[PDB]
């Protein structure tokens, strides 16, 4: 009763054939500079090894029109445009070939699928998938930065339909809004949708996420955008994360009180990135502890599944981390600074403008008062005096 | 019409 991982390197064919590596932020080299990483700490010998498979076409409806699933899910036995590097795809940002795509992004799909019914019947006590293309972005119909397919969406909705589970929690650390993820789930209140990201009042990709979308219909109160304005003035860091986590993300989470939760786990946050990738300050030992945090909730039952994150250090980094806390490892002690941290002006006025919104919602946010601007020293300092 | 990139961080719009 273990963590699992699933990976595969078919996954790697889905490439651009163009040949100009620098032009392409999501290659292959993601998920095979991982895997290494995990194979040479001596993770991946204490997890177990899961298989991977390709989604069918009628899973992928699940989530996507059946038209979306033919046109990005088989090949020819239009939508896709020559692009200025000589190859082909979608948009500027999101590649096609012709000949290897369509079984990778069903793979990613599979493989996600696979893990998290695996952690859900008790296979496995908790998992990381290993996967690309990532899925978040991708509508009802249509594909957009990177993703074609949603594989965290898929999942949640053959967990609803083949093991009727009856409440979801997905957590988006990515730092990109997920709106297709937001979208699948918006009017569902058994799902809740909740997304830390970028969000600089709309200015950045892919510019939905607004902290006002609360969902729709009877799902109004269970989709959460943790959304930080205010640019990079300065960029988020371990300090603002972790407070967003104390105000926000945990007390509704634990207020929802899941059976499952899944994780789009993007690391393009962690510091080291170009900065319209992302540009925030986390370090991948917070992403441990994050992680460590979402343990505590649905009994333990969790799946992480990868999205963004560009930057080969960064996201091996932070895969490492977040693998060791699914172990129980001990993880290493936050910096003194960042302890001492208190999260700054714009984070602080983030997290109060969603709580604001939040709190016509749910109950663990008709709190007293913000503590938003307090340091974890200052807020644990806080805590074991009052209990 | 349609712009955005997520390489660019540029928002969708229009
Ligand atoms: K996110
Ligand atoms: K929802
Ligand atoms: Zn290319
Ligand atoms: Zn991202």
């Amino acid at each position: 009763f273990t963590t699992g991982l699933v990976y595969d390197t078919l996954m790697l064919k889905h490439q651009c054939t163009c040949g100009s590596s620098s032009s392409h932020p999501e290659h292959a080299g993601r998920i095979q500079s991982i895997w290494s990483r995990l194979q040479e700490t001596g993770l991946r010998g204490k997890c177990e090894c899961i298989r991977g498979r390709k989604a069918t076409l009628e899973e992928l409806q699940t989530v996507h029109s059946e038209a979306h699933t033919l046109l990005y899910g088989t090949n020819p036995l239009s939508v896709f445009v020559r692009l200025p590097c000589g190859g082909v795809g979608v948009d500027s940002d999101t590649i096609w070939n012709e000949v290897h795509s369509a079984g990778a992004a069903r793979l990613a799909v599979g493989c996600v699928v696979e893990l998290v019914f695996k952690v859900a019947t008790g296979e496995l006590k908790n998992g990381f998938a290993v996967v690309r293309p990532p899925g978040h972005h991708a509508e009802e119909s249509t594909p957009m930065g990177f993703c074609y397919f949603n594989s965290v969406a898929v999942a949640a909705k053959l967990l609803q339909q083949r093991l009727s589970v009856s409440k979801i929690l997905i957590v988006d650390w990515d730092v990109h809004h997920g709106n297709g993820t937001q979208q699948a789930f918006y009017s569902d209140p058994s799902v809740l949708y909740m997304s830390l990201h970028r969000y600089d009042d709309g200015n950045f990709f892919p510019g939905s996420g607004a902290p006002d979308e609360v969902g729709t219909g009877p799902g109004v109160g269970f989709n959460v955008n943790m959304a930080f304005t205010g640019g990079l003035d300065p960029p988020m860091g371990d300090a603002e994360y972790l407070a967003a986590f104390r105000t926000v993300v945990m007390p509704i989470a634990s207020e929802f009180a899941p059976d499952v939760v899944l994780v789009s786990s993007g690391f393009d946050a962690v510091e080291g990135h170009p900065t319209p990738l992302g540009g925030y300050n986390l370090s991948a030992r917070c992403f441990g502890y994050l992680t460590k945090q979402l343990m505590g909730l649905a009994g333990g039952r969790i799946v992480l599944a990868l999205e963004g994150g560009y930057d080969l250090t960064a996201i091996c980094d932070a895969s490492e981390a977040c693998v060791s806390a699914l172990l129980g490892n001990e993880l290493d002690p936050l910096p003194e600074k960042v302890l001492q941290q208190r999260p700054n002006a714009n984070a602080v006025r983030s997290m109060e403008k969603v709580m604001e919104i939040h709190s016509k919602y749910w109950r663990c946010l008709q709190r007293t008062t913000s503590t938003a601007g307090r340091s974890l020293i200052e807020a644990q300092t806080c805590e074991n005096e009052e209990a | 019409h349609i712009r955005g990139s997520i390489t660019q961080g540029i928002p969708r719009s229009y």
